[PDB]
């Protein structure tokens, strides 16, 4: 989020 | 020399074969016959590079330079591995100086438009990709990465073509068993047959074999009983995501809960202690808990893990960051299953099982897989909202006749906070009447104040979480006030009905769309609430949903907001319409504990099943849409006919509860069963069959 972070998945 | 240049040339097949050893082998070769032989560095720095042993390669590409320092492909491959070691500022340099030397270097553009990805500029991402595809137009990786920035902003310019020349590209290489240009964990975004996205992750594994067979290692001999483990199953759970982050808010609860007289778990970090609660209690409640980010060679990683004895190697990443699954290649345990982190096929053979279930993955479509289908009696999806979210189990009303989802109170406390006002009336759901004290609130939330204090109770604003307690907004604490929710604090509409979806809008594609304008099109009555995930999506959202006969202020936006503000405001929908190319899983997990009813429209694909499986577990089969026009009448029903839509919300609300779906001590058990269900199977001396 704007102010922070909001980990998701990813591909490596 | 040209009898260096030989070795060069053949050191440049022996690599495009995989064979990893030889090409490092003939490339120092080279330097040996000729070292001043700059490609013969930049190539050796490569295969270094592919073996993961960075500062070497650094070493090599600097030499080449050295030799030839308007060598454009050095720079440019040095800046992959400064990339690769977290150096973004150096790779730019390396980018930007390649480009320079030489403005028509197409790769050189292409992996500059992926730093800009990497760091979400995707508007500058697109410019330097289409760049790229300019100069060398037949350019399969800056055309893939382009398709998947286009898919990140919803950008669907020649949508069907694009699909089309996707499919084609990865035809092409498949037939080539080059490594195809669409990453494995996209490919349920494209309409590849199944068996080209089984073929996608099955090139995948095999980059892993070839980077171990350079390790010669002798198979591992495997315990053929449970005598050294005191009558225990060893599990070991493999996984980068021991920490801050979606799998660790699913399943921190579950090694805690395994039963020490049975099983025995290990847990194998493949990244680094973060400082999060997170993190630490995963380390607190394994039995074991090792740290293979200190080990990153993955020959001894491998040796560890099959020193500890494991029965079973749960997969818990795939093909997501932080994987490294070289550990599995080398197979140091006789069962190894992909579990929860990857919604998709692994393709590779040293994966034994998928644990699934029977509505994520029909025995009918085991075609999909390569792996053996292993199936939880419910759904194998999971979350830890029960632990992370407990005051959210309850909720109270303002009465400002009487709305579920306006002005919500959240709290822990919240039962005495009731308890302590003249008037409260129960319909069961708290309701405060509209005095002196619910006035006060929603002064507070109309002023934009921080909290203030009812009766010595704190009130929080659900909008000021990370000022009151950021570790209860990360959802690493429980919150410890009481917090006030409205759809004020979003703009959302007091008198129509309430559609959300809160996933990333790369899961959106025009079909979805244009299925949630024929929805609010027929509720005259309502907005479709959507996250700026990401903000540059936004605009291409509003237009084709212009360009679909809707107006701007039907679609109301929201910033992403930190984890337990995002899972407390789907309390303030009355709808969540699921995206059917790839569903929420997580996020699907987090509007269900809010109590929103959530519409879905199950496909082939394991991701795009995941929410159909959640909700028959929680036991909604009537959200299930078997097609487009289902969806749209599912959806229309529960904005027009209000008493089934009140109806459908009190069974999810209480079915959170009541039904599996949230419950890991059940779930944790069930999986036991299963692990034995994995483990006799092979201990009579079978190979994996399908488990149901
Ligand atoms: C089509 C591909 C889907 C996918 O990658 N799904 C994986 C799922 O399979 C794994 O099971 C999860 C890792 O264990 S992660 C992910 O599920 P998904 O529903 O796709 O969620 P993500 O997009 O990966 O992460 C979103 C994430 O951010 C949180 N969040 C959302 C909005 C907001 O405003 N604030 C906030 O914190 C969600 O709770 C969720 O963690």
């Amino acid at each position: 989020y704007p102010g922070g972070s909001t980990p998701v998945s990813s591909a490596n | 020399p040209t009898h260096a240049d030989s070795l060069n040339n053949l050191a440049n097949i022996k690599r495009e074969q995989g064979n990893i050893e030889e090409a490092v082998r003939l490339y120092r070769k080279a330097l040996e016959v000729f070292p001043e032989f700059a490609a013969a560095h930049s190539n050796l720095a490569s295969v270094l590079q592919q073996q993961g042993k960075l500062q070497e390669a650094l070493m090599h590409y600097k030499e080449a330079i050295r030799i030839s320092p308007t060598f454009a492909d050095a720079y440019s491959n040095m800046g992959n591995t400064l990339k690769e070691m977290q150096d973004v500022q150096g790779a730019l340099q390396c980018y930007t100086r390649a480009i320079q030397i030489n403005p028509a270097f197409a790769d050189a553009h292409s992996n500059l438009a992926s730093i800009h990805k990497d760091s979400g500029n995707i508007p500058e991402a697109i410019a330097s990709y289409r760049t790229a595809l300019k100069l060398k137009p037949d350019f399969p990786d800056a055309y893939c990465n382009l398709a998947h920035c286009l898919q990140i902003v919803c950008d669907w310019t020649d949508y069907d073509e694009r699909m089309k020349k996707l499919v084609s590209i990865v035809a092409d290489q498949l037939e080539k068993n080059r490594l195809p240009s669409v990453h494995p964990h996209h490919s349920m975004l494209y309409p590849l047959s199944h068996g080209f996205r089984k073929a996608i992750a099955e090139r995948h594994g095999n980059l892993c074999l070839d980077k171990i067979n350079v390790l010669h290692k002798p198979p591992y001999e495997h315990p053929k009983d449970l005598k050294l483990s005191d009558g225990r199953l060893r599990v070991g759970y493999v996984s980068s995501d021991f920490g801050n982050h979606p799998t660790s808010h699913l399943m921190q609860s579950i090694p805690g809960m395994h039963n020490p007289d049975k099983f025995e778990v290990f847990c194998y970090a493949l990244s680094p202690d973060d400082g999060t609660n997170f993190r630490v209690k995963v380390m607190a409640e394994a039995n074991h808990f090792i740290d293979l980010s200190q080990i990153p060679c993955n020959g001894k990683a491998a040796d560890r893990i099959h020193q500890d004895g494991i029965h079973i190697l749960v997969n818990m990443n795939g093909y997501t960051k932080g994987a490294r699954n070289e550990l599995f290649a080398l197979r140091p345990a006789p069962i190894q299953a992909m579990w929860l982190g990857y919604p998709g096929t692994s393709g590779a053979l040293f994966m034994d099982y998928i644990i699934t279930d029977q509505e994520t993955s029909p025995a009918e479509v085991a075609e999909q897989y390569s792996e053996k289908l292993a199936y939880m009696p419910h759904t194998f999806f999971i979350g830890d909202h029960a632990n992370m979210f407990p005051h959210l189990k309850k909720k109270a009303v303002i009465d400002f006749h009487i709305y579920d989802n306006r002005i919500v109170l959240n709290g822990i406390d919240l039962k005495a906070f009731l308890d302590s006002l003249p008037d409260v009336k129960i319909v069961n759901m708290p309701v405060i009447p509209m005095n002196t004290i619910a006035e006060a609130v929603i002064e507070m939330i109309n002023r934009g104040q921080i909290q203030i204090t009812i009766n010595g109770f704190s009130i929080s604003n659900g909008l000021a979480t990370t000022q009151i307690n950021n570790k209860a907004a990360t959802g690493e604490e429980v919150p410890r006030t009481i917090i006030v929710t409205t759809r004020s604090q979003y703009g959302l509409p007091e008198d129509a009905i309430v559609y959300c979806n809160f996933n990333q809008l790369y899961k959106i594609d025009p079909s979805t769309l244009q299925m949630w304008a024929n929805i609010l099109k027929r509720v005259p009555n309502s907005v479709l609430w959507l996250l700026r995930f990401p903000a540059v999506g936004e605009p291409n959202i509003q237009q084709y949903a212009q360009n679909m006969g809707l107006p701007q202020n039907r679609i109301i936006f929201s910033p992403v907001a930190p984890k337990e503000e995002h899972v407390r405001r789907g309390q303030l929908a009355d709808v969540c319409l699921d995206t059917p190319l790839c569903n929420g899983h997580t996020t699907g997990m987090d509007v269900l504990w809010a109590g929103t009813p959530m519409v879905t429209m199950p496909g082939e694909t394991l991701a795009s099943r995941v929410a159909a499986s959640q909700l028959t577990c929680l036991g909604c089969l009537e959200l299930i849409a078997k097609n487009r026009q289902e969806y749209e009448d599912i959806a229309v029903k529960l904005g027009t006919d209000l008493e089934y839509l009140k109806k459908v919300r009190g069974k999810v609300w209480k079915q959170r509860i009541s039904s599996p779906l949230f419950n890991t001590k059940q779930y944790t058990m069930e999986l036991e069963r299963l692990y034995l269900q994995m483990w006799e199977h092979y201990a009579a001396g079978n190979k994996p069959d399908h488990m149901i």
